[PDB]
């Protein structure tokens, strides 16, 4: 075969502007309904935290600094607050086409942290192969902007949403769904104005007899003062001649509830969330196989995003950090897993009761989200550690 | 990058516009005035201008200054002689001297350009009522003021 | 790589209190937050419920391998957890106050305070609406500027960043040290709510009740003047009428009624509360408002998961900053222990059902150490390490030992 | 059914057109070997599988159970190939 | 000031021997109290004030003969008179070193 791709990539970097990036920033920061849904999306994908595994981790045991560590132990010290970083980067990579950042060192040149950069300030510059070669940054500053170019050699970036498996630049969900977002905001604004005009009755006093003597603006000022709603108490009564009519503009009915429900059905579906995330219910869908389907669809979407993020974080952040600031092998089988947000421990407990006889104690500890037992034989064995203890004590 | 160059020019030009609108209001609509009558134009003028504002029971904290006024102020023996000033900072570092931002009770110096005030010569702009300068009889060369007003 | 940031940030050239909205965070903005907070009613109660969910369930301190830290502090042993538990006796209240402030304001902020003898007294919060940070060109806080009402005017001062501490829950970006206030962020939604509440209240006064309209005179007949109506007003006076008053009239008096003009204010209330709760990130139910289908099954499971995730995210964000910027300095500067120790401050989940935990312990206790069970069950671990570390229950070990 | 049909259609072609050529051209192994790629069922309920294992586990080898339960098979061939549970064999070994 | 009126910031000055001589007779530099140091009185060109005056970062002492007066073979001569002796002589240049 070949060592360079021979099919072409339908693009060159020489797709989107800093204005498109700042539009995403404006949708994000302005809050309300749209921002809250996209925050719920980030929380589902990345809010349940993470765990680091290395295959054959026990064999990695090495004296790092007058003390033994495995590679997993070293990584857990290299990234102490990885749960927060995963939620930040994972959030940014759903809003923007990418999350992006630096590697940083202590003054002594030992590793400090992976530092995220403000993603709306940065755009990639890519070659004819479609690979990112530089990053162009524009930032606000006193009296205008600063601008700079950075080589791709010491930044890293992560892409959840892609045009294709070859796309190194990614897609913003916000820019893709810009039409549905504006359609939602327009209808929400239309309802808000329509409620003020038409949601409340208004008093219409008509003065004078039909085909009688006309009444004029100076006369109506005197009438207005009598009937002024600002002054009117709840149980005010009125006394008039026959030639005064106290009419009402009724609150003219329109189904703003159904319009909100339609807007939310469009927006949630466009953002891939179930309608329930938008505080809106639907008939029949809350039960049985209809529920099980939409919840399976949500969980599958979460797994796809998590798996996509995990790979790129390990490959673009962790492995370079191990290679450049660590005594361990950077080609080791590191995995970052991100937890299932919707896992019911009660269902796992039922499973452990039903089929525990077929599971090693370490598999049970792993499913149950606990540290594995201290003794490798009890960890590796199938019957319960409590059952082995009572036997050890009895015999 | 000529789009970078031009974004810089356009930003600079709009900022220069804010600067002109600010300085023209500031110079034209100040209610007090210290007239130096071509004499004692350094620290004594600056103190006397603080005195005018103090007499109306406001407290100024900032001053905006023309290049000619700055030139005169740094020739003032009260600032130029390290003896009289308490440091040689003005003699050495001129406008960058910490004393220049901490004089007569004021705690900010806002050094401005000669071209900023609206003299009415640029097209579209229609001039202010004063002359920004410190060259000739009736020029306004500095404004002493409360930043928050 | 490098030892300093090389990507820039959107800072206004430094010196300013630059924030998310592309401008400067003023003391006016800070006191506007204080006014939303102090003024009571429904918006205040909702952001109080938000604070109680995130921080009201109290806290627990862990240190990894703390049994190895045993040291004489004052001629008697402690571990680092035991020292920290004495250093911060009322931490549940402090966490609730700071965690509340960091949801309301862009930051919680405070001092470290000492005894007269110079040992640690407390971490002392400061009033967040009074204090404003100054960022540099790379966004980091270099000074705190403070202004405060005093005897009819204001005092003002500057303090260095070097000896205050601050905590940010909500950020524009992972580099933002100034943070974002949810009250400023949702200012328009808060005002829209308050205006629609006022509009409904006024509409109820005008339209929610019937009103009597007495018409006097024959149509196309003799006119009636104000001075004549003034006497008719006395007869049908609503102030002195009672439930079973009857009326007798000639034919040329009509007793009409302005009906209560029906409008669905209940639905407008629901829609307002829906807008406000979602904007503040609370569930709809926190507003004393409900909706069909969403109360049961997987629809309920989801929104409760979303709430719990939002709580966990805030809790971790707070915990990390409190340990890194309050506890570690206090250990370093006033303690005989190593400040590089693996401290965790964890904040309790407000929505745990201990009945579900007890079901779990029933079902899978056979796979947990007695210490792990005690941790899940929120009890002190057993006093004897062998029974704590064992898997079968302490009651089972007792009944078998008694069997010897 | 639609899912299973698409999964098999994909699996056969991926093994035959991608994996086998890669094994043949870059690997020391026999490319004519019975490679299979299986794709998981998205709508599988582990609670239903657990009921099944309780009901009829007596007729399934420990490896067949481990496969259904989506776990690594036992690292000991006699216990993997046997029918009664590994826990039941461990308690009987301890019974010696 | 004349450079500042064209909105540039100078940082250096180049000087003739006559201008140096006259400058070190300036009462503001000669008197130690007025200068804030006796370095000028003691050390003349070598005084650190001479390289740190009127906002300038650098003094560049020049020779009398260096300017092209057009009297050497192959050199055509400049427009000015480099000196500080007589009406119209240019005796120093105050400028931005980067321009
Ligand atoms: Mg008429
Ligand atoms: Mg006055
Ligand atoms: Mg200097
Ligand atoms: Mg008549
Ligand atoms: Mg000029
Ligand atoms: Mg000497």
């Amino acid at each position: 075969a070949s060592s360079t791709p021979q099919t072409n990539v339908d693009s060159m970097g020489g797709d989107l502007t800093f204005e498109d990036l700042r539009d995403i920033k404006d949708v994000r920061d302005s809050g309300g309904q749209v921002a809250q849904l996209m925050d719920y999306k980030a929380l589902l994908n990345f809010g349940e935290g993470c765990e680091i595994h290395v295959e054959g981790d026990d064999e990695t045991k090495q004296l790092v600094d007058g003390e033994p560590m495995t590679l997993s132990e070293w990584l857990e010290d290299a990234f102490p607050h990885l749960d927060l970083l995963v939620l930040d980067l994972g959030g940014d990579a759903l809003w923007y086409p990418y999350a992006v950042g630096e590697i940083q060192e202590t003054i002594t040149g030992e590793f400090k942290e992976a530092l995220p950069a403000e993603p709306w300030t940065l755009m990639p510059e890519s070659d004819a192969q479609g690979k990112v070669q530089a990053w162009h940054q524009r930032t606000k500053t006193h009296g205008g902007y600063q601008t700079q170019t950075l080589p791709a050699d010491d930044l890293w970036h992560i892409v959840i949403n892609k045009a294709s498996a070859r796309d190194e630049v990614g897609i913003s969900e916000v820019l893709r769904n810009k039409d549905e977002i504006q359609a939602f905001k327009q209808n929400e604004a239309a309802i808000n104005q329509a409620i003020e005009l038409h949601g409340f009755p208004q008093r219409h006093v008509k003065v004078g007899k039909e085909d009688g003597a006309p009444v004029r603006d100076n006369d109506l000022r005197r009438v207005r003062t009598i009937f002024d709603p600002r002054t009117t108490d709840a149980n005010t009564a009125y006394f008039t001649g026959q030639d005064v009519d106290v009419e009402t503009l009724e609150a003219h009915n329109f189904d703003y509830s159904a319009i909100h429900e339609m807007d939310m059905r469009n927006l949630t579906t466009a953002l891939g969330l179930p309608l329930e995330a938008g505080n809106v219910g639907a008939d029949g869908l809350g039960s049985g196989k209809p529920a099980e389907l939409r919840f399976a669809l949500l969980k599958l979407a979460i797994k796809a995003n998590q798996r996509s993020f995990s790979v790129q974080f390990v490959e673009r952040v962790m492995r370079p950090v191990v290679r450049d600031y660590s005594p361990f092998d950077h080609e080791a089988d590191i995995r970052l897993e991100i937890n299932d947000p919707l896992e019911d421990i009660g269902e796992v407990a039922d499973l452990i009761q039903q089929v525990g006889d077929y599971m090693t104690n370490e598999q049970v500890a792993e499913k149950l989200d606990l540290p594995a037992p201290e003794d490798d034989e009890v960890a590796d064995s199938y019957r319960s550690p409590a059952d082995m203890e009572k036997d050890e004590a009895g015999v | 990058d000529l789009i970078e160059r031009n974004i810089q020019r356009v930003g600079a030009s709009l900022e220069n516009g804010i600067n002109r609108v600010f300085l023209t209001e500031l110079v034209d609509n100040a209610q007090n005035n210290h007239d130096t009558a071509g004499s004692n134009q350094g620290y004594q003028a600056l103190n006397s201008a603080v005195g005018e504002v103090d007499k109306d029971d406001f407290r100024p904290d900032t001053y905006v200054t023309h290049p000619d006024y700055r030139t005169q102020l740094f020739n003032d023996t009260n600032l130029a002689y390290a003896n009289r000033a308490g440091t040689n900072e003005v003699l050495r570092n001129r406008e960058d001297a910490p004393i220049v931002g901490d004089i007569a009770g004021l705690d900010m110096h806002a050094a401005m350009s000669s071209a900023t005030y609206d003299d009415g010569t640029d097209i579209g702009w229609s001039g202010g009522s004063e002359t920004w300068g410190f060259s000739s009889d009736g020029d306004k060369g500095a404004v002493v003021y409360d930043r928050d007003n």
